[PDB]
């Protein structure tokens, strides 16, 4: 979330 | 050493200087570079932006000016889910059908190889048995890839995979001694530890744990996400520990309490370029006036707030830090999400182009 997730 | 660098093909959306296409990457920066993400359709790999046919073109002929370069292709991602992955490795025939399109697909496009971006086997909505299947996943990409190899003769596909720190995720889904043995090399996401999700502040990649820390939040630290992937079985030289061009961000609940674990309120303010409430790139961070950087002593990162804003970030000391930790390790070298979050057109930072980065290339070289 926000990234790599 | 290894350097492997995630390039992201949204990243091309962004405003003015942060704006970033395959032109804008540094060919000799990274030995590594992967592609996120791609998608899949009908169990068969597939495209995720409408240009993608075309970047694909301009990202693997970065190994025209850089022959040693490999580029990887990676499926998955957070908004991707885990049930395209689940429905996928259910059966034999659709395992197949997506092992073969793979090939063809990577092949087709200049790509050296395959990074498995599932969040998570096991997790997020997908059933236990993804644990195993996961395993059979890799074992049947790395059988059809040392076929295809034998076959026709060209330098075998690689694999990888993108997998997480948490103890509770690496449980749920990984049996990590076998896939191991399968995959070229693993991108430990040694990150995203502490997060707005969390109601109080910590930092996205802290190396160690806070003295005050015990029980599984001792756990939620660099250091112990290696030491858990070694003692279950990962080679040393296979391990690559990630490292954040980015950080998260937090809204206090009083400008009177900053500390590493301060109530908060919820994601910090989105940043004028990356616009996702609870993270920052570098670039929006480095620069930051007025505000207050501290370093948490026992977790060799900082952090930095302003009014009520917080954000626990890395820096080029942090960089420096954890790769003489990883060269201490005796690990195969260091993995870093992303490209575009560093600050890579020295637009911001005052520390020329790609200062994160950069700093990983000199400490490792």
């Amino acid at each position: 979330r926000x990234s790599h997730x | 050493a290894k350097l492997v660098c995630y390039f992201t093909n949204w990243a091309q959306y962004r405003q003015g200087e942060a704006r970033f296409l395959p032109k804008d990457l540094d060919p000799s920066l990274c030995t590594h570079l992967i592609y996120a993400f791609a998608g899949m359709t009908n169990h068969q790999l597939s495209t995720t932006e409408w240009n993608d046919e075309t970047l694909y073109q301009e990202f693997n002929g970065l190994k025209k000016m850089n022959p040693k370069l490999k580029t990887l292709l990676a499926i998955g991602g957070w908004n991707f889910g885990t049930q395209k992955f689940t429905d996928m490795v259910a059966t034999a025939n659709n395992r197949q059908t997506f092992v073969n399109s793979a090939i063809r697909f990577l092949r087709k496009y200049s790509f050296d190889g395959l990074d498995l971006d599932w969040e998570y086997p096991g997790s997020q909505g997908s059933p236990a048995v993804d644990k195993e299947r996961f395993t059979t996943l890799v074992q049947d990409l790395a059988n059809a890839f040392q076929q295809e190899a034998q076959t026709s003769g060209k330098e075998r596909l690689l694999l990888s995979a993108a997998v997480p720190a948490g103890q509770t995720y690496v449980d749920a889904g990984y049996e990590v001694d076998k896939i191991a043995q399968n995959l070229d090399f693993v991108n430990l996401m040694a990150y995203d530890f502490h997060g707005s999700w969390e109601k109080v502040t910590g930092h996205n990649s802290p190396l160690y744990k806070r003295q005050e820390e015990s029980g599984a939040a001792a756990s939620l630290n660099v250091d112990a996400a290696v030491q858990q992937w070694l003692q279950k079985g990962t080679p040393a030289s296979k391990l690559i520990l990630g490292m954040p061009t980015y950080g998260r961000s937090f809204t206090l609940a009083s400008s009177s309490d900053t500390r590493v674990g301060a109530p908060a309120t919820g994601s910090g303010t989105p940043g004028p370029f990356t616009k996702e409430g609870g993270m920052l790139a570098y670039y929006e961070v480095c620069s930051w006036k007025g505000a207050t950087k501290q370093r948490i002593q026992d977790q060799k990162v900082p952090y930095i707030f302003r009014d009520n804003q917080w954000v626990g970030f890395d820096d080029v000391e942090s960089f420096k830090t954890k790769v003489s930790y990883l060269k201490q390790k005796g690990l195969g070298g260091a993995m870093v999400w992303a490209l575009d979050l560093d600050d890579f057109a020295g637009f911001s930072c005052n520390q020329g182009r790609y200062p994160l980065i950069q700093t990983l290339r000199q400490e490792l070289s």
